[PDB]
């Protein structure tokens, strides 16, 4: 298909305070979301049937995370800690403590052995699932970090901080592989390997997105035209029907760009506040967005 | 916080 044509399908209301992010589960069957209420709440990916919610974090969650076999989840809470999560009971497994300030991003690695985390105290983390210890603390960036995803077998990890730099680090070691730099340094609000793992997708607080291929340290492609120089929105690889790069905007609306032609191919209406965060459906053309405080609903769209 | 300022 040439253009997708995404339609609304569900509206799901709940969250009482803006929403942070959603995300899909694995194996496609759930949408989890987080919230500024300092709740995480369960969707049925299909219906948008609403499952549970999940509560624990004494402040606001900015991110939460499934593991590989979608079972548990984790999240990052303005109260300095992580939580991770047994999705069938709702119950707190363990309670991530070593960050000084919000935790901000956090990702499981494919194996899901590790969870690393990003926080307004600078630094990365990393940390052993089934003891909840911290293995790795990185002195990852100068400025509180926005980003932080495992490549696809769990051998990198990336990270994006409002200092302007782009890292990549070796898990195992926890070395610094690689540093993107731009002359201009925008704050970077968000950043991913691309499925293939070959790629980095990065957005910088001035309107936008940047494909690059990190090993050779070179800009690829750039999407522009969405509105994006004050919260760190989430940016995705759509890959089920054609290949389109989504992320949301500060305009209310959900972009969807042509990956190769970098030609818009569809914008998205109905948020009534700043579209946060977008989550591609890992099989079935299905995208789920979520907006600020104006708004607190999720909204499902599919095409095909 | 990231629903923030």
């Amino acid at each position: 298909p040439v253009k997708p044509n995404y339609a609304l399908k569900f509206t799901l209301a709940g969250h009482t305070k803006a929403v942070s992010s959603v995300k899909f589960s694995p194996n496609g069957e759930w949408l989890a979301s987080s919230s500024a209420d300092k709740l995480i709440k369960i969707w049925g990916a299909y219906d948008g049937k609403f499952e549970k919610t999940i509560s624990g974090h004494k402040l606001g969650i900015s991110d939460v995370a499934w593991s590989s076999d979608s079972n548990l989840l984790v999240s990052a809470s303005d109260d300095k800690t992580l939580k991770i999560w047994d999705v069938s009971s709702g119950k707190c497994l363990k309670t991530l403590k070593g960050h000084s300030n919000y935790v901000f991003c956090c990702n499981f690695n494919p194996q899901s052995n590790l969870i690393v985390s990003g926080s307004f105290d600078e630094s990365v983390r990393i940390w052993d699932v089934k003891t909840g210890k911290c293995l790795k603390t990185l002195p990852a960036h100068s400025d509180p970090v926005s980003a932080v995803h495992f490549n696809r077998d769990g051998s990198l990890i990336v990270s994006s901080s409002y200092d302007g730099l782009c890292r990549i680090w070796d898990t195992a070691s926890g070395q610094c592989l690689k540093t993107l730099i731009d002359d201009d340094n925008p704050p970077v609000s968000f950043v991913k390997f691309s499925p293939n793992g070959k790629y980095i997708l990065a957005a910088t607080l001035d309107n936008t997105l940047k494909l690059w291929d990190y090993s050779k340290g070179k800009c690829l492609k750039t999407y522009t035209g969405h509105k994006n120089e004050k919260y760190c929105i989430f940016a995705n690889f759509s890959v089920t029907g054609g290949k389109w790069i989504v992320s949301g905007s500060e305009d209310n609306l959900v972009y969807i760009w042509n990956l190769q032609t970098k030609e818009i191919v569809q914008k998205l209406q109905g948020h009534t506040d700043v579209v946060i965060s977008t989550a591609c459906h890992p099989t079935e053309n299905i995208i789920a967005s979520a907006a600020l405080e104006n708004d607190k609903t999720i909204k499902l769209w599919k095409s095909d | 916080a990231r629903t923030k300022q």
